RNA sequence: CAUAGCAUAUCAGAAGGCACACCCGGAGAACUGAAACAUCUUAGUACCCGGAGGAAGAGAAAGAAAAUUCGAUUCCCUUAGUAGCGGCGAGCGAAAUGGGAAGAGCCCAAACCAACAAGCUUGCUUGUUGGGGUUGUAGGACACUCUACGGAGUUACAAAGGACGACAUUAGACGAAUCAUCUGGAAAGAUGAAUCAAAGAAGGUAAUAAUCCUGUAGUCGAAAAUGUUGUCUCUCUUGAGUGGAUCCUGAGUACGACGGAGCACGUGAAAUUCCGUCGGAAUCUGGGAGGACCAUCUCCUAAGGCUAAAUACUCUCUAGUGACCGAUAGUGAACCAGUACCGUGAGGGAAAGGUGAAAAGCACCCCGGAAGGGGAGUGAAAUAGAACCUGAAACCGUGUGCUUACAAGUAGUCAGAGCCCGUUAAUGGGUGAUGGCGUGCCUUUUGUAGAAUGAACCGGCGAGUUACGAUUUGAUGCAAGGUUAAGCAGUAAAUGUGGAGCCGUAGCGAAAGCGAGUCUGAAUAGGGCGUUUAGUAUUUGGUCGUAGACCCGAAACCAGGUGAU
RNA sequence: UGAGGGUAGCGGAGAAAUUCCAAUCGAACCUGGAGAUAGCUGGUUCUCUCCGAAAUAGCUUUAGGGCUAGCCUCAAGUGAU
RNA sequence: UGGGAGUCAGAACAUGGGUGAUAAGGUCCGUGUUCGAAAGGGAAACAGCCCAGACCACCAGCUAAGGUCCCAAAAUAUAUG
RNA sequence: AUGGUAGGAGAGCGUUCUAAGGGCGUUGAAGCAUGAUCGUAAGGACAUGUGGAGCGCUUAGAAGUGAGAAUGCCGGUGUGAGUAGCGAAAGACGGGUGAGAAUCCCGUCCACCGAUUGACUAAGGUUUCCAGAGGAAGGCUCGUCCGCUCUGGGUUAGUCG
RNA sequence: UAGGCCCAAGCGACUGUUUAUCAAAAACACAGGUCUCUGCUAAACCGUAAGGUGAUGUAUAGGGGCUGACGCCUGCCCGGUGCUGGAAGGUUAAGAGGAGUGGUUAGCUUCUGCGAAGCUACGAAUCGAAGCCCCAGUAAACGGCGGCCGUAUAACGGUCCUAAGGUAGCGAAAUUCCUUGUCGGGUAAGUUCCGACCCGCACGAAAGGCGUAACGAUUUGGGCACUGUCUCAACGAGAGACUCGGUGAAAUCAUAGUACCUGUGAAGAUGCAGGUUACCCGCGACAGGACGGAAAGACCCCGUGGAGCUUUACUGUAGCCUG
RNA sequence: GGGAUACUACCCUAGCUGUGUUGGCUUUCUAACCCGCACCACUUAUCGUGGUGGGAGACAGUGUCAGGCGGGCAGUUUGACUGGGGCGGUCGCCUCCUAAAAGGUAACGGAGGCGCUCAAAGGUUCCCUCAGAAUGGUUGGAAAUCAUUCAUAGAGUGUAAAGGCAUAAGGGAGCUUGACUGCGAGACCUACAAGUCGAGCAGGGUCGAAAGACGGACUUAGUGAUCCGGUGGUUCCGCAUG
């Protein structure tokens, strides 16, 4: 039958134009006072899923 | 599965929501309109008949990517500023349906 | 008194067995996955019970939706592995829309009217019968207005019950056309010369047959029959339109609280739909729905019922098909099969095919108690003789050429006299006095001659496969375009048709949205993703995912039964 | 001690031993779920050619398992790095 | 850049070190080699030591490590102790 | 340039079946057996015997496509090996029958059980009962014998249960 | 054919019963005690329930727990836990009351708070029985019966703290680490046995203490009788055995022409090196090796494998109590 | 005076009229209901049905809801490293040595620390500079304070150790809050997740005369994802519309 999609990844990541996956950043949503404003604003910058992780999680998002 | 190390899609946080009633528009650029003749009046049905648009999703939208080099009148739902400008520059009109 | 209850007459209405494969209800697991486990999952699965049936179930809006709307139900393809649910983990997973198969809306209660009997005094009520009518941008009764077999429809809603005009026209019958020679035990084979074909499908006949037989194509055909098909007697429905002002329009119902279950939804805001316990309404100026709740709008009118088709399965039956098996295969069972046999019992459950064309199946003689045999004879063949096609290897023997009783051995290998033979005839074969070298195979291991594992020998059987989806390579076609799915016509094909849908032609952003740019930012700055061409359809290989997923192997868990001989 | 009977597995019987319940019992036997699951052991069948490792960091209810990196191979491309 | 893997039990020797007892064919790191996965010659036999990397024939030759009395190829060689 | 285990890549040999074409076969197919043959390998021919009806070749296409090991399953057959064993007990002789006698029949003697190796009756078994015939198989040897085989017979109730 | 006997210690009173198939006993039962529950549709138990046992019985009865004839006895602690009872001091869910607070509306100023009438979701002021807290009792209920320094609560002293700190009688015991404790008896010689001592690591009074006639296929020590048990083996009888005739398996098995020594090596060699010995083939005997056969080690570790039992492990639950 | 009787729950000390009716306490009644309750008939029959009499009685029993108890029963869990396992000990981060002159590098190898603190111990502008030693003196701890000279960081630096510090990074004083907003070419480290440093650009500020310095402390520890839930803003979205 059809392949099924990993929903937790689906509502965590999106697919760019070429083939890449754009993610959100961890170490947010909680204590920042220990952190600096630099860390705060820099954890707002987006990043891509690494290729080493793509080699593992490719099939989970084929229909994305 | 990473052997019990927390997987990537639980290390990472979720974000966003999906708009269930979202408007998507069939896209067409100026470089596609050059196949027509000057003075012609193009419409969505004429686009579909010419095969430039396979599917009218929520309307048709005209974008200013290429070069027109023509003169015609257009009737569509939405336009881009550059598109309307480049239509009127060579001569022509844009009528929002 | 009355009926229970009891006692008679008539009828046969049910029980049991289903094919529990499919369908509907009641009840309802666990192993398992989550790399433990409890919510979850396995799964409303397995098993049990009850019902019916040839189908069952559902079904005609108190709907689906927000267009300017839509077709009662069911089924197929898509929407889409989307939206959503989720220790937001494992995983679960729609709907509308659209394209299609099949296409069917009918009846009650209540109003109201006319009769019937009892109470009552025939006024009213009660109940019985009959009409009448069952639907919303409101239908019917009363108020208002003028028509019925025109059409004619038994698949519900009435019926011709009809002369009704091939069940399949089915058992069945007919059904063209060949001779010779050679080999042979026997020709259908070889050679040569002819023929039929709406018949060259197939099988038998002493070997391989279109013309030898049964048959085939095709034609003619009768009972139970009718194909259930065409005017088909009766009977049908040729409508009566406006306002709806008044009356009616399904009560312990809807709805609510608590506890639960089912809906893709984890029980909670549950919107929606069901069970139990408690409460408990409105009546057309009404009531319900449109994912808490309020208002405006849109749609509908519950608490009454029936309903064909398309759909699901096959213990069976008829006619057939196969890049399915061919006796350790294929049904457990080609034969004596659910049988010998095992077990107290529930239950488990085998092995076992082949003489030859024809039985012509060995008259007779000899040895022998007979079994066995040797002749003779049948036969094409008897090392084809019933322990009967072919007849492999292990294993058991009899004969022989070379060789061996001073020798230490993974038994071979390289060298090499002597002796014997004479080939797919090529710098051949068999044996091997003697010399040199040399601790089997497989698996598991840092490392195995290993005193680590496995194999007595031989033969046979015995393990990455298929479906669906994803990804990537190669091939081909077309190319800013590429492509159909279901269905329909067709030989269970190719093909043709079918454009709902799918990918691509533009991305960025959580999103509104903007657009070759967008997001951030107060700012265009700076930076991130992007542009500054090439995809798409089928197929080949590789890999992955879901399914038992390369094969054998647990202790155990659960459900239903069997046993106190 | 005999003949008839009774008690049935989440159960029964036991002058009590985890003892007996058809040569079996710390939970009988037969069928089915079921091809349960098995990060464990064993096995996995024809030939030649080219190349050719590792037994290591790091995380892990993790230690004889697994994931990513390292090191192998095949194909495209850049092209002195 | 992408397709496909396997591996995560390592062993000895030499050298630098911890530990141990300036013990272990011990154990733990680091630097090299070999075995693993490597036949051949030598070390008597002997995975890890020395030499050296087998495409296949040849009753041809030159060498390495190790050797030249016999087993068993080659000096009972020379010269000096 | 060409040692090589996990492993990656490539090229090939064979097996069954199908399509098409072209062929072989009672003047003897496939299978089986032998051989001193060909090919770098998997493997392919030829000749002769046996056998007595189907089978190759070329190109392509599909797979139940190749076994030496799984304390694997099923059948045959060995080794141990002429080995262990032949299941408590007194037999001897004569005569007979017979192809054949330690083992069968008859006779004499001897011996054993003797609150039993005795005689009845229930349960259970179900024709093992009786006459003839028989020696293929069964009998732990033999066998002329038999609870074995074949043929044919046999169970009688008012009072017994 | 037909009882061996005596003396002395333990355990158990006795007869009986028990692990079919390695345990027959000191283990179980027992008759007697004791505690507790139950006033009859009794309690208790089986069952979803209905119906049953208890019992065609009725506190001199029935169920359950501990102990285990008989005799002498059965000591201290109610602080903790359990059970019973009481005061009822206070705390609570469902529930009855709705005081107030907000979403929404022509409703009121239309720039805006009476929330009014109303539809709606929240909501304390009260109470609300069990339970819980508290008090008392109960030890033949669960349990406990000593720390510290003079000294080996040993003797008496104190204190530590809770509720108390071992009465009788026993005692190197089925209990004693040091241990073959010490002394005596018995023997030529006594890690055992008997008697005595107490320094009871860690005895103790119904998970009963001490003692007891009778009993025992019980444990233990000593003596008499008697003997091949032994010094020390010998001879005979049968059956297997061995030879002959008939019949004729099995476990095992990679192939086998299968020597020894010293070494080597996965560190213990028929198979490797160097030597030593050794004509080919049988039969009867033996058991040193083939790490012999037999059984995918039951000891040990491992598996995010199972099962059984336990509890103040987590989560539930039949059921019980109260509303 | 210690409250405290204006008006007002209002009142203990009070006795006190009955009310549409409603909502609690305790008795008594009976027809519901219950009697393994007595007699009488079905009956053949103690089951059961029915009549009469007696008991009990709106309690009990049963249903639904709630709370407490509940190894009686069930499903499950009960870690790893480890010179076998167990007992013991440890599990994250920082600093030295081991470590073999880049970096990195193991052991149940050797030593120690962290799970913060500070509104000045932060920023800026100005000034200032050790102990110890003797010397010598009221005090004298011999040395506390005071005074001259060498002292080379042996001083001191909030906190372990190491690397650094007189540019003082140590010690005081005056102002002040840059312990700001939005980005950041590029680099370090790295399996991933993460972690680290950054010139400079806009904006708007503090100190200083000014150049200029300030995106927290001499540097390196002083935490921990994700899901869930809560609070505030918002230009976002959603149901037909609000
Ligand atoms: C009579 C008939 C039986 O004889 C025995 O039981 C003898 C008497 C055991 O002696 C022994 C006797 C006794 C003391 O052990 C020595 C006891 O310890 C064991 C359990 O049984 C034997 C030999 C055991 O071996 C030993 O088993 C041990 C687990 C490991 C031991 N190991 C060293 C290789 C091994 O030799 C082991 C279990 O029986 C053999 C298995 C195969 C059996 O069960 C076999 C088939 C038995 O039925 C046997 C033939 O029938």
């Amino acid at each position: 039958p059809k392949m099924k999609t990993h929903r937790g990844a689906a509502k965590r990541v999106k697919r760019t134009a070429s083939g890449q996956l754009k993610r959100s950043r961890a170490f947010t949503s909680h204590l920042f006072a220990n952190k600096s404003t630099k860390q705060k604003r820099q954890l707002r910058k987006a990043r891509l899923v690494s290729k080493s992780d793509m080699k593992r999680v490719k099939q989970l998002l084929a229909y994305k | 599965f990473e052997g019990g190390q927390l997987p990537l899609f639980r290390r990472l946080p979720k974000r966003g929501f999906t708009n269930i009633n979202r408007k998507e528009y069939a896209i067409v650029n100026l470089d596609q309109l050059n196949k027509f003749e000057d003075g012609t009046e193009v419409t969505p049905a004429l686009l579909v008949e010419s095969g430039v648009v396979k599917n009218e999703k929520s309307g048709i939208k005209i974008l200013g990517n290429g070069s027109l080099d023509k003169k015609l009148t257009v009737k569509a739902h939405k336009f881009s500023a550059s598109a309307a400008e480049a239509i009127d520059a060579k001569g022509g009109a844009h009528e929002v349906i």
